[PDB]
């Protein structure tokens, strides 16, 4: 039972955004898909639900005249469209099978969330630069290396190492806001210094709003 | 009393 | 709305200790006809969706560790972690499904207190490919330290820098309960090429004196 959401987006004020929610691993028509907003410094906010079977909906009064939730049974997908976007609508938008309690099942699954940023600024894709291991990044048999992801907009970017095979010792830092209004972040990992000559370390950088998919090999 | 339509995924009966 | 109020807002306990989080609903959410409390508890880690822990205020979801227990009825509810483990650092939310709209609590952030750990300090000169873009970023890395408080100062040719650097700290690590921090000094290529010595100086409780990590350009 899984819910997969569409990627992060940037939208102008006054425009509309349409977030999809692809469901699998369960009988789609049997349950209701909810949509929940997570805004910075604010508590989780329920926006509405749709019954995946007959398409009936219920919206919160806070979004009643401005949100539209729909579904497509053929594609087992639910959708959340938000109109007349305000810069205050920048948030993480979740779809979720909230508290499924049936005489036979009990489960709760959320989608991974979708960053929506509302801004008049243009999309900017990041440059990816290596943070190579060296004598100034080694300590006690370990070597630190990483990638610098510079000058992108909007948030977020995601970083993995060796396509997810390398997770131990990874630190991907929160983005910082530069004076230009662009973001930067770094991702680092600590690896054995003894095997720098035989192992390969690649940082996988994703910035969906700019369609950026970079695989940077990091070497001494 | 609870609103059974607050979350249709919840069956109140056991 | 049914207002969910959680206390305390943040909680710091040692590893293996007992943590208690209170949630109070502004309205009675117990239904006398079926003796059920329409309350759920969620755990959320940074960058992750919330995960259900408890429903009906005391029924554990399958696969949730036994150290999570829910209790209470009516308006006063308690989430207990009997013995915190390192991966329990997260924000915990209560949630009511008694009436529409569904609402959530403000969250209680649970953190771990542990022993002092001095940072490991590393420095990275700008890459050759960044330099051909007219900009030079120098990165100073502070790895796996505790407590969170730390000071980073940049020196270029031994001169203290101001206004050209940015810093960010990680969330608490789910395995060793430490923090890491990255600082970036950003200069023009022309300004980078006219100085020799680049250093970041780190102050932290685990260090008797500040540690300086430096390199010479080229």
């Amino acid at each position: 039972v899984q819910l997969v959401q569409s990627g992060a987006e940037l939208k102008k004020p006054g425009a509309s955004v349409k977030v999809s929610c692809k469901a699998s691993g369960y009988t789609f028509t049997s349950y209701a898909i909810h949509w929940v907003r997570q805004a910075p410094g604010q508590r989780l906010e329920w926006m509405g639900w749709i019954k995946a079977g007959n398409g009936n909906t219920r919206y919160s009064q806070k979004f009643q005249g401005r949100v539209t939730i729909t579904r497509d049974t053929s594609a087992s997908t639910a959708y959340m469209e938000l109109n007349s976007l305000r810069s205050e609508d920048t948030a993480v938008y979740y779809c979720a099978l909230l508290t499924v309690i049936t005489p036979d099942d009990a489960f709760d699954i959320w989608g991974q969330g979708t960053m929506v940023t509302v801004s008049s600024a243009s999309t900017k894709g990041p440059s990816v630069f290596p943070l190579a291991p060296s004598s100034k990044s080694t300590s006690g048999g370990t070597a630190a290396l990483g990638c610098l992801v510079k000058d992108y907009f909007p948030e977020p970017v995601t970083v993995s190492w060796n396509s997810g095979a390398l997770t131990s010792g990874v630190h991907t830092f929160p983005a910082v806001l530069q004076s230009s209004g662009l973001y930067s972040l770094s991702s680092v990992v600590t690896v054995p210094s003894s095997s720098l000559g035989t192992q390969t370390y690649i940082c996988n950088v994703n910035h969906k709003p700019s369609n950026t998919k970079v695989d940077k090999k990091v070497e001494p | 009393n609870p609103d059974p339509n607050a979350n249709p995924n919840v069956d109140p009966n056991a | 709305d049914i207002v969910m109020t959680q206390s305390p807002d943040s909680l710091a306990v040692s590893l293996g200790e007992r943590a208690t989080i209170n949630c109070k609903s502004s309205q009675n959410i117990l239904y006398s006809s079926n003796n059920k409390n329409y309350l759920a508890w969620y755990q959320q880690k940074p960058g992750q969706p919330p995960q259900l822990l408890i429903y009906w205020a005391s029924t554990r979801e399958s696969g949730v560790p036994d150290r999570f227990s829910g209790s209470g009825s009516g308006t006063d509810f308690t989430l207990t972690i009997s013995s915190l483990q390192a991966e329990d650092v997260a924000v915990y939310y209560c949630h009511q499904y008694y009436s529409s709209p569904l609402t959530f609590g403000g969250g209680t952030k649970v953190e771990i207190k542990r022993t002092v750990a001095a940072p490991s300090v590393f420095i990275f000169p700008p890459s050759d490919e960044q330099l051909k873009s007219g900009t030079a970023s120098v990165v100073c890395l502070l790895n796996n330290f505790y407590p969170r408080e730390a000071k980073v100062q940049w020196k270029v040719d031994n001169a203290l820098q101001s206004g050209n650097s940015q810093e960010s700290v990680t969330e608490q690590d789910s395995k060793d309960s430490t923090y890491s921090l990255s600082s970036t000094l950003t200069l023009s290529k022309a300004d980078y090429e006219k100085h020799k010595v680049y250093a970041c100086e780190v102050t932290h409780q685990g260090l008797s004196s500040p540690v300086t990590k430096s390199f010479n350009r080229g």
